[PDB]
């Protein structure tokens, strides 16, 4: 069994910058070691083959390199077609595996704080016995951001998803939602809903709230 | 044009077994190996086996020695994976591939077969409002589309219309078993006392559509 070990498991990258990947093999796969690139919803493609051979039709911005068991993809001068994500491959002995994935996001110029808005649980779905809260954080980057729930200035946990958007091809930005979801009985114990939201964008913490009935 | 074909999705129940079909054209057959890769929802490649359609050789990764049972048939040029006693570790999208003239290579790669393995039963969704209690120059509404099986549903706006700023998220799958999502869009403040807002969702396999007013 060869194992290969991937880094980093991401990279943000702007237009026009150079980035490495790498991946070490967990012993001699000779030149056996392939590279694909894979967009969001659509099947891997070959990039390069026998460590260094790019593949039809890639541009020669791409690179593959071999020095023993340590094999490297980098791609200069990068364009908005390469952001996604890559991972590389050895073919020697079965199990013919992967190293474990590389996400290249696009590093936009400037940092934008979310955005950021609470929304209450409507009468009908109250109706029905649960209550579900949501806080969106809207157009933001860099990707890390935190979101607390505090219910009557209590910190939550356990109770809370999180969703996040692809990054926009055009502003580089992530949205997100994290959604509360309580039972009406404990939903009517108390008053204060609020998300806290740290973000590198954001100077002090951001917190925007509502109270149960105000709506 | 080499061709690898696969089916959209698979649909399936926890315990059962399901068999995946790729289908090639464009090329002799029994020339070149076939391998089936896994790849979990936002994870990583994993490589299932290979089998050489031209004597039927077959080498597994030993993880998948018991789940996955690779197979062709000559006559239809078809590549098989029965998937056997699924559980939801087995919820991924399932590629062939056919390597190349390089036979170390994956230059051919099927579009997958997603298969999701589930005990629910189709359940239409609920859509609730989301809207502020609320200044700012831009305000939020959306829709919250609540407690559906299986994926997919489609939301849009104002009947396609208002596409700008919209953004719909990744569905959650709830402990349940169902489905949550929301919808939701920013527009210009001064725009509330002028133009409304509605969520159009459509839920095929229920055959539900429903369109949600939001007020601000």
């Amino acid at each position: 069994d060869i194992q290969m070990t991937q880094s980093p498991a991401s990279l943000s990258a702007s237009v026009g910058e150079t980035v490495t990947i790498t991946c070490r093999a967990s012993g001699n796969i000779h030149n056996y070691l392939a590279w694909y690139q894979q967009k969001q919803g659509k099947s891997p493609q070959l990039l390069v083959y026998n460590a260094k051979t790019l593949a039809d039709g890639v541009p020669s911005r791409f690179s593959g390199s071999e020095s023993g068991t340590q094999y490297s993809l980098k791609i200069n001068s990068l364009q908005p077609e390469d952001f996604g994500s890559y991972y590389c491959q050895h073919f020697w002995s079965t199990p013919f595996t992967f190293g474990s994935g590389t996400k290249l996001e696009l590093k936009r110029g400037t940092v934008a704080a979310p955005s950021v808005f609470i929304f209450p649980p409507s009468d009908e779905q109250l109706k029905s016995g649960t209550a579900s809260v949501v806080c969106l954080l809207n157009n933001f980057y860099p990707r890390e951001a935190k979101v607390q729930w505090k219910v009557d200035n209590a910190l939550q946990s356990g109770n809370s998803q999180e969703s996040v958007t692809e990054q926009d091809s055009k502003d580089s930005t992530y949205s997100l939602s994290s959604t509360l979801t309580l039972s009406k009985a404990d939903y009517e114990k108390h008053k204060v809903y609020a998300c806290e939201v740290t973000h590198q964008g954001l100077s002090s913490p951001v917190t925007k709230s509502f109270n149960r009935g105000e709506c | 044009q080499v061709q690898l074909q696969q089916p959209g999705a698979e649909l399936v129940q926890p315990g059962t077994s399901v068999r995946l079909s790729c289908k090639a054209s464009g090329y002799i057959f029994t020339t070149y190996w076939i391998h089936w890769v896994k790849q979990r929802p936002g994870q990583g490649l994993e490589w299932i086996g290979e089998i050489n359609p031209n004597n039927g050789r077959i080498n597994y990764n030993e993880k998948f020695k018991t789940k996955a049972t690779l197979t062709v048939d000559k006559s239809s040029s078809t590549a098989y994976m029965q998937l056997s006693s699924l559980t939801s570790e087995d919820s991924a999208v399932y590629y062939c591939t056919r390597v190349g003239v390089m036979i170390t290579t994956f230059p051919y790669w099927g579009q997958g077969t997603l298969v999701t393995v589930s005990a629910a039963s189709t359940k239409g969704p609920s859509v609730f409002p989301l809207a502020p209690c609320s200044s700012e120059s831009t305000a939020a509404l959306g829709c919250l589309v609540k407690d559906y099986f299986p994926e997919p549903v489609t939301v849009s706006w104002n009947s396609g219309a208002l596409t700008s700023g919209v953004h719909t998220f990744p569905a959650v799958l709830q402990s349940s078993g169902l489905y949550s999502l929301s919808s939701v869009v920013t527009v210009p403040s001064s725009s509330l006392g002028t133009k409304t807002y509605t969520c159009n969702v459509d839920h095929k396999p229920s055959n539900t559509k429903v369109d949600k007013r939001v007020h601000h």
